[PDB]
């Protein structure tokens, strides 16, 4: 007979779109500098250094970076991660006590109190009178000279951070389990959402390192094109912008105290690391910037925003105003210890269509709470000597406004939300697919009984 | 990189090919369909090694053992309906199933000369709940009528 | 409803009905020995869910996982027992061994016509790692007599 | 004891014979290397039996469900492998690969008749990923010829 037969056939190369848990993998190196001088690699099993790429030959389907599920396991697998490296510490419990204050001598500044109070020896019967350097934001009067508490102790305990663990960021990949792949959209003009016109495959994604950031993006991956900026939509005000620049341009950051840390038994076996004294000079602790080279980056991000904004729109960036301290600054860890930084110096400028560094003030808290929940408030202790770190500024947040007075509808500023869309920044071209190995289809063969 | 025939060797390589060339390459999805779990027994480790306490981090590996058992029973699922087809030993079958033409109009040469797998897919996932149907009737009976000729004769 | 050759679209539903007739449902009673763990792969999650917190009573989500490892595990378990026999590509199979009646003294016609498969379990449960013995050995040879049956090539 | 021949009713116990006798043993080996999880099955329990707080020691029963979801799987793994082959129904196949003496220069006697298994292992261990490689191809072809064979109805 000459009409068609169905066939089926095992191993046909199709997929479609799913929701899948990836696992994680890091570099072997940290992996073998076991137990957890940093957290993730403790769980995140070693990587396979071969990681072998696959072009997908003549494919093109459509990436949304907006809607994709991964980023969304990265927040929650951080989140994680961070309370376990915390979970085994010191709850900081019997600090939340009356303290007497006063101002530093040494010395413009009045950010820190010099504080004494009344703690427990190891022996449960036995208290002594001590005394340590808070930051004026660490510390609420609750009032003859004045009289302090710690700040989180009306609404929770902290966990003091253990030294030996370190905040900085490792590599980490993910990896799709057995029976799904991870797509990887090549195209160097990819703006996040369309149908990207060159792919491969592989099996686990590039080292991405978890940093954390307010109002810009530092040490993360950037485009070799142009300068990207992408958005969920743009034109609507309450999304943000991303932006990813063509190169790097290169922050220095300081604390120029030479910090002395002091050890303190709070009960038999727990020590509470104190801020001791400052030797030398007390100075502000700052980042630097080249106004030649930032100067020149904003000219080339302007020339992207007016091909979406016109032509002469006059374009301009202002400071992140209103609110409290975490959206009105630039914010990061530093070595282990935590900035805060009004960087007005940078976005105050504005644009027509026709050699020395920008130093920006910074502040620092030893009380932190990350993500904004409100009972894990986390003590940082304090690090010894003079400390600084060096960063490439990779790419920056931006928000828009409705039309200013009147020609502009582009005050742009420094934006911020959820720390998720950092993931964003770096899981721009991931998506991942599950396979379906079967297939029938018909031909002109049949079988005999 | 790019074209026809070059990157079969590689998993999913062949996916922008036609259905006749890439019909060359089904071992390969089906053999990285299960074993990719080399990735994961190879580097699966707990407490002592690499941790110590914290120890939600040991039974956080209970999202890798969870996509382990997941993939081992997704792909035993297909062993089972492959298997009920009557076709469990092979990675091709012809069936007495005929193709009706309602499902596509299109020729024997243009499905397997021009289209790729992953466009047939959206014709035949209109249809393909009849088609397991039909398949799994066909043999059904097949296997009563085997068991009737070898007691009859 | 209750009778005979009608709920054998649903799972079980022929149980009450005589051994030839319930000869042809089979494969619902063996689809759904496995595909169920539908029912768990839909819905089996940690915390971060309607969750928020507490991860010990998703930690007991161990108890869930658990059933689904002994499931494929019983599974694939039979589908070697039935490979050994040299019958793995099937639902029905002739075997060369001849029913010894001392294992039930009951005619061709009864078994098939009158006894439920629940009573048939009653009586040959006495017998059956005798059986499974005499399979073994039956195929096991047969391996062997036709690799000779090739080798005088 | 120590023989040929002797101990086949035991698991392993054929090891230290020679390769003809000892291929009689094979379901033996083949039925212990899953079914053995009888000894896992019957007492990993969490609820009650005996213990009912320290619930951290019912935690650390993953040790023992891990070393489950491993045996499924590695047997799983040879299945897949055996299948592909052209080759899943059975303990014994003949094949389309020629033997290349290069692989071992010994004659058909003293490879049967004079060698264990363990010995044989030693030498092939060499050149196995070549032999498997030409397996696959050999019958990735057959398929084809077959589907052509019955394609010229
Ligand atoms: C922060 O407040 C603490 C407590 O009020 C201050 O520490 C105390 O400072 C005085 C001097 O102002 C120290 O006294 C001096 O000690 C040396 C020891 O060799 C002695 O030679 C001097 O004659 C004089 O007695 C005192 O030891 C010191 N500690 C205590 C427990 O009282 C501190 O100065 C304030 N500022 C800073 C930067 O810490
Ligand atoms: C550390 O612990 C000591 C001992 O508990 C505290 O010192 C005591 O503090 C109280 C409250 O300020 C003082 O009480 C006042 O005493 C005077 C004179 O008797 C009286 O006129 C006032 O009305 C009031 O009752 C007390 O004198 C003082 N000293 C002693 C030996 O008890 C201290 O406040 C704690 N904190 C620090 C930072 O040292
Ligand atoms: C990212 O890049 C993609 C292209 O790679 C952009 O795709 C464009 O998406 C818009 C809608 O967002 C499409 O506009 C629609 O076009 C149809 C034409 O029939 C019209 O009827 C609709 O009213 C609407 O205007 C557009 O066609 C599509 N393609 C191109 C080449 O622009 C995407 O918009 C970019 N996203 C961002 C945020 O830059
Ligand atoms: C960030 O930018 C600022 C401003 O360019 C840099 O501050 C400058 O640093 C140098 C070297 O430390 C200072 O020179 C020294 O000044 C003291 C006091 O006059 C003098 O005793 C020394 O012999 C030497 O001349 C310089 O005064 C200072 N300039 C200003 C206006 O503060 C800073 O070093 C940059 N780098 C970092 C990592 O922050
Ligand atoms: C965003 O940029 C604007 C303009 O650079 C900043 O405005 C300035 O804000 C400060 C307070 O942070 C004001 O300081 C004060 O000066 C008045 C006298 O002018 C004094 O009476 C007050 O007691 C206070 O010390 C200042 O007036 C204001 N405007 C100017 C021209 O400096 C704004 O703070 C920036 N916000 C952030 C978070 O970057
Ligand atoms: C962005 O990446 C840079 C480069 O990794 C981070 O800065 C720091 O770079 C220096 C030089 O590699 C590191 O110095 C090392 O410090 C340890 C003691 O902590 C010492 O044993 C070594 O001999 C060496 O001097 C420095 O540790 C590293 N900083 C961190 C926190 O890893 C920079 O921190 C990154 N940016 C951000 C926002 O973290
Ligand atoms: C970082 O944030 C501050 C706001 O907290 C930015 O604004 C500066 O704030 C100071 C007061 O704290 C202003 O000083 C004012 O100077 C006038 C001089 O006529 C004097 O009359 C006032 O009494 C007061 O002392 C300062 O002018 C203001 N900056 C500007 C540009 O006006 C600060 O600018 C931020 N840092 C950077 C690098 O932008
Ligand atoms: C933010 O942008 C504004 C312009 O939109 C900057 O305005 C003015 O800039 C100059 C130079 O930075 C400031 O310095 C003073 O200028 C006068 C000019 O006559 C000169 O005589 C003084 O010796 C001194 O160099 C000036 O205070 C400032 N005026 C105002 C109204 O802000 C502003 O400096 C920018 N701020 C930052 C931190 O970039
Ligand atoms: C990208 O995929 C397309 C198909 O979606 C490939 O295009 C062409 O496909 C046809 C079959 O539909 C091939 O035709 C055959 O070619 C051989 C050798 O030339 C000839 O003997 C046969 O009679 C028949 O004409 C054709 O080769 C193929 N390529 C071209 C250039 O037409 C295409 O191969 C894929 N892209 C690349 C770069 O390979
Ligand atoms: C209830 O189950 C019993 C067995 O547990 C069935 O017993 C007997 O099975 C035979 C089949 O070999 C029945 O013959 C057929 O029955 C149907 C319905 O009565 C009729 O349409 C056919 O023409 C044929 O007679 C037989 O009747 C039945 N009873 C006896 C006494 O032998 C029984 O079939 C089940 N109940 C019903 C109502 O089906
Ligand atoms: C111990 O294992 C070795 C090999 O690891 C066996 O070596 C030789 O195997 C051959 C079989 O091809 C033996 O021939 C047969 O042996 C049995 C038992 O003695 C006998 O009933 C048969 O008539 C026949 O001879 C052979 O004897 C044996 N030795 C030599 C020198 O070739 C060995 O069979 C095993 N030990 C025993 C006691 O079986
Ligand atoms: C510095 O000390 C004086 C006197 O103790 C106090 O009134 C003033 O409020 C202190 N300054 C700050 C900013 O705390
Ligand atoms: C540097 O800044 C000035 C003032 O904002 C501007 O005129 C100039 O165009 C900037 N440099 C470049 C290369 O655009
Ligand atoms: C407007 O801006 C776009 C993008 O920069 C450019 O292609 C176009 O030539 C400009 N047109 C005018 C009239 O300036």
């Amino acid at each position: 007979a000459e009409n068609l037969w169905v066939t089926v056939y095992y191993g046909v190369p199709v997929w479609k779109d799913a929701e899948t848990t990836l696992f994680c993998a890091s570099d072997a190196k940290a992996y073998e500098t076991e137990k957890h001088n940093v957290w993730a690699t403790h769980a995140c099993v070693p990587t396979d250094p071969n990681p072998q790429e696959i072009h997908l030959e003549n494919v093109t389907e459509e990436f949304n970076m907006w809607k994709n599920n991964m980023v969304e396991q990265m927040h929650t697998d951080i989140i994680s991660l961070w309370d376990q490296s915390l979970k085994p510490c010191v709850k900081l419990t019997p600090l939340c006590v009356t303290l007497q204050c006063t101002n530093v001598t040494n010395n413009m500044r009045g950010e820190l109190k010099n504080c004494s109070f009344n703690m427990t020896t190891e022996l449960r019967d036995k208290k002594q009178k001590v005394y340590s350097l808070f930051y004026r934001l660490d510390v609420v009067q609750i009032n003859s000279n004045k009289e302090y508490r710690l700040i989180n102790c009306n609404t929770s305990a902290c966990t003091q951070a253990c030294p030996k663990v370190s905040f900085e960021p490792i590599p980490i990949h993910y990896c799709a389990p057995a029976g799904f792949a991870i797509l990887k959209c090549k195209d160097k003009k990819f703006n996040g959402t369309g149908p990207c016109p060159s792919v491969s495959t592989v099996q686990c994604t590039h080292g991405i390192k978890p940093v954390v950031s307010t109002q810009l993006l530092l040490n993360g991956s950037l485009a070799e094109e142009e300068v990207m900026i992408r958005s969920e939509n743009i034109t609507n005000n309450a999304k943000n912008i991303l932006v990813q620049f063509n190169t790097p341009v290169q922050i220095n950051c300081t604390r120029p105290n030479n910090n002395t840390r002091k050890s303190i038994r709070i009960g038999p076996g727990q020590a509470f690391y104190a801020t001791g004294d400052i030797i030398g000079d007390i100075r502000q602790a700052h980042c630097n910037v080249s106004k030649a080279t930032w100067n020149e980056t904003l000219g080339k991000v302007v020339k992207q925003l007016r091909k979406h904004f016109g032509n002469n729109t006059i374009i301009r960036f202002a400071n992140s105003s209103g609110g409290d301290l975490e959206v009105t600054t630039h914010s990061f860890n530093c070595g282990g210890e935590f900035f805060y930084c009004n960087t007005s110096g940078l976005f105050n400028s504005t644009w027509i269509s026709n050699n020395d560094s920008i130093t920006l003030p910074c502040r620092i808290k030893q009380i932190i709470n990350m993500w904004q929940r409100i009972g894990q408030c986390m003590y940082a202790p304090p690090i010894q000597g003079v400390i600084r770190c060096v960063s490439n500024i990779t790419g920056l947040i931006l928000t828009r406004d409705g039309g200013s007075t009147n020609s502009t509808t582009e005050t742009f500023r420094p934006g911020g939300g959820d720390m998720r869309d950092n993931w964003r920044s770096e899981l721009y071209k991931y998506k991942v697919v599950k396979i379906e190995p079967l297939g029938v289809a018909p031909t002109r063969c049949k079988r005999r009984v | 990189a790019v074209g026809i025939g070059a990157v079969f060797l590689g998993f999913l390589g062949a996916a922008g090919s036609t259905m006749g060339a890439a019909s060359m390459t089904l071992t390969v999805q089906a053999r990285n369909l299960l074993s990719g779990i080399v990735q994961q027994q190879s580097n699966l480790l707990r407490a002592i090694e690499a941790q110590q306490h914290l120890l939600k981090l040991t039974v956080w590996g209970i999202k890798q053992l969870q996509a382990r058992v997941l993939a081992v029973e997704r792909y035993l699922r297909d062993q089972q309906l492959l298997g009920i087809w009557g076709c469990s030993g092979k990675l091709i079958c012809c069936t007495n199933v005929p193709w009706n033409s309602s499902w596509s109009n299109r020729n024997l040469s243009e499905i397997w000369d021009n289209m790729t797998w992953l466009q047939w897919d959206k014709e035949i996932s209109n249809y393909t709940q009849i088609i397991y149907g039909l398949l799994e009737e066909s043999q059904n009976q097949q296997e009563k009528n085997e068991q009737d000729l070898l007691a009859l004769d």
